[PDB]
């Protein structure tokens, strides 16, 4: 019967879906198993980068007084199924929309989301094939494009995902002030008692030549970008494993709900067909009538 | 009551062993906690200890059969769950009946290992 | 099951499973000696260096031809695939027996070496519009010939 | 894992619902009232059954000599119809109900849960599990 096989075809599709999704889990687990190494070897490259850029400033004075392009470089994944990382990043970007906002997102999902969402502000995006390891050259490519998008930019921000643990992926921010504002703050940290922790660091840079300072600024900016993309990848694989498990269980619940309707349908189909036949049998029996019995009734 | 408590404890341990088995797939046993690495060792012993050689197969399999008493089984599992037999090798529980058989197999395994090591030192 | 994407990796179990699943393709029934010998060769890894597409051609040469005799290299005394009466000897004595095991391995090793040296080498060097078609027709014919 | 007040009481309520034999009306309602008013917030989930057993089949205040209630002692099964009549929130039975609950909670946390939280020996762990099994099956 077609109706019964309709369920069977429907359950047939869900079976292949489970296999393919399970294959996805195998791929991500391998990438996560090899990307788990960074957890050991992180949290030490960015030590003097903190001094260069770590400034816990207010969230209003920073954006209110923007007289030049504020460039944002959100990190987004090429492929979907990651989870809520991209959605949260969009919420974090929507919360900071302004006249001077320029967007140079990373990843196809960021491009697709922001090209539709912010066509005019979006200038162009960067795309990396997840074939090699996240290296310095990729970060240098992010920065160079960011400068060319807006060289006279008040700040360049990177909004990425920090992988705290297997189940915790928060949103983190690297704000990078352009040369002019950085060297001005570096000049105040040197002379003034304010910013004590940066006093020695700043004076040790002012002693050197300028080109060295410019190289120092670019180099540490690249490192911050490199950390963000590296973390955003590790958060991506960890999130996909969590999401893929959810899809597997959702596709298992459907397999248990379409199987019951298929086993309930076959039972009803057998009963109805048999009932029809017996109804016809009883109709042809009822229409039949016994005739007069032509026997020797007296002979008894 | 002792029988019921032991049986429920065994079931709980086996169920936990399944989840731990799946956790290590994504992590590796070295990651698991030492409670969950003692619980993954006892569970494996339990799985091996629930096998048994039947006397009906004394002919076609060659191994003497066993008929484990009810009380003996309860005591053996109760001791294993507590951790008394945490030094016995895992394979000593494979295809054996009772706890005494486990001890005898462990001793034979230890004796065989010692003889092999002694022979190796000679050459 | 993991070969749906992910660039399945060719371990020895897979390197031999593919050949087994390609030897099972046949049109006519196979004489016991021909079938058992071919399975044994694939079981011990003699086809690991043979591409999956050429397995049927390799089997055909093993059965209906004799490379060792062709190149004057065969050294076996009695074990030749053209001796169709060895089937009952193989049935009585398994291939894993000293009577037949030694010569069987020698013939398989020699046949495998000659095939790789002469035939598969030329196959991988086919670059033309008619040779490719001729090779394709040959492989299809061997597919339904044994 | 954020655990607000509703979550804590709900988990305790679910644990209390575990029963094997029918419970007398006074014992069940008293236990529900204690959990509803937050007296079991400090009590661990796995120890709720033992806590309930001590409240019905034992009396800690009399044991440790810190009880002064005139009538609301849980061994007085006659109080069931008095509770059914008036309420557990009536001024007649509210003050003593709170007093005995507070004393029972204070004594339990001081003596029993403190010791149960300091058990590491494998033998003691087995004894604790057996105790919990018995309590769960008996109130
Ligand atoms: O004309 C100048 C003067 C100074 N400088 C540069 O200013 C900096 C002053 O550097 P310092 O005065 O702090 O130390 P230094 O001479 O020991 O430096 P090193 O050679 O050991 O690195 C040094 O890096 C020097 O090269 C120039 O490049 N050109």
């Amino acid at each position: 019967s077609g109706k019964l096989r309709l369920y069977k075809e429907k359950l047939e599709g869900y079976n292949r879906f489970y296999s393919i999704v399970k294959t996805i889990k195998m791929v991500t687990l391998a990438k996560y198993r090899a990307a788990q190494g960074r957890i050991r070897t992180r949290d030490f490259s960015l030590r003097y980068t903190e001094l260069a850029f770590s400034k816990p400033q207010a969230s209003r004075d920073a954006v209110v007084a923007a007289k030049n392009a504020l460039v944002y470089i959100p990190i987004t994944t090429n492929r979907g199924s990651c989870g809520a990382l991209n959605s949260n990043i969009v919420r974090c970007i929507d919360s900071v929309v302004s006249s001077k906002m320029v967007l140079m997102p990373v990843g196809k999902r960021g491009i697709d989301s922001f090209s539709k969402l912010y066509p005019d502000e979006f200038r162009y995006g960067i795309i990396n094939d997840m074939k090699e390891s996240m290296h310095f050259g990729y970060a240098t490519f992010v920065i160079e494009n960011a400068y060319e998008v807006s060289k006279d930019a008040d700040r360049y921000q990177v909004i990425f995902n920090r992988f705290v643990s297997a189940g915790v992926q928060r949103n983190a921010v690297y704000n990078i002030p352009s040369y002019e504002k950085w060297k001005e703050d570096l000049a105040d940290a040197a002379s003034s008692d304010n910013q004590k922790n940066r006093y020695l660091f700043a004076n040790a840079l002012q002693n050197e030549e300028e080109q060295l300072i410019r190289d120092f600024f670019d180099f540490h900016a690249a490192l911050a970008v490199l950390n963000a993309v590296g973390e955003n990848e590790l958060s991506e694989q960890a999130a996909r494993l969590v999401a893929v498990e959810g899809q597997l269980t959702n596709i298992s619940s459907l397999q248990q709900r379409t199987s019951s309707l298929y086993n309930k349908t076959r039972q009803f189909g057998i009963t109805a067909a048999l009932i029809e036949i017996l109804s016809a049998m009883s109709s042809l029996e009822g229409n039949a009538m016994k005739g007069v019995r032509r026997n020797k009734f007296w002979e008894g | 009551v002792d029988h019921y408590n032991v049986a429920q404890d065994v079931v709980q341990m086996l169920t936990k062993y399944r989840e731990l088995q799946d956790i290590i797939a994504v992590l590796g046993i070295d990651e698991l906690s030492e409670e969950d690495k003692l619980i993954v060792d006892r569970a494996r012993k339990l799985v091996k200890f629930l096998s048994q050689p039947f006397q009906v197969a004394e002919v076609f399999t060659g191994m003497t059969g066993h008929y484990v008493q009810l009380d003996d089984t309860i005591d053996s599992f109760s001791g294993l769950l507590m951790g008394t037999y945490d030094q016995v090798p895992e394979m000593a529980f494979y295809m054996v009946g009772g706890i005494n058989s486990v001890l005898e197999k462990a001793k034979k395994m230890a004796e065989e290992a010692a003889e092999l090591e002694k022979m190796r030192r000679a050459r | 099951a993991d070969s749906v994407g992910g660039q399945q990796v060719q371990t020895i179990p897979m390197i031999r499973g593919a050949r087994f699943v390609a030897l099972f393709n046949q049109k006519q029934p196979s004489y016991f000696m021909n079938a058992i010998v071919s399975l044994y060769a694939c079981l011990n890894g003699y086809l690991d260096d043979v591409k999956v597409q050429y397995v049927k051609f390799y089997e055909y040469l093993l059965v209906h031809r004799d490379l060792g005799i062709m190149y004057g290299t065969a050294k076996n005394k009695f074990f030749y695939m053209y001796v169709q009466e060895l089937n009952y000897l193989i049935r009585f004595f398994t291939l894993n027996s000293p009577i037949l095991h030694g010569e069987l391995e020698e013939m398989l090793k020699q046949h495998t070496h000659l095939f790789l040296q002469h035939y598969q080498s030329k196959m991988n060097a086919i670059k033309s519009e008619k040779d490719v078609k001729a090779l394709k027709n040959l492989l299809y014919s061997c597919k339904r010939a044994v």
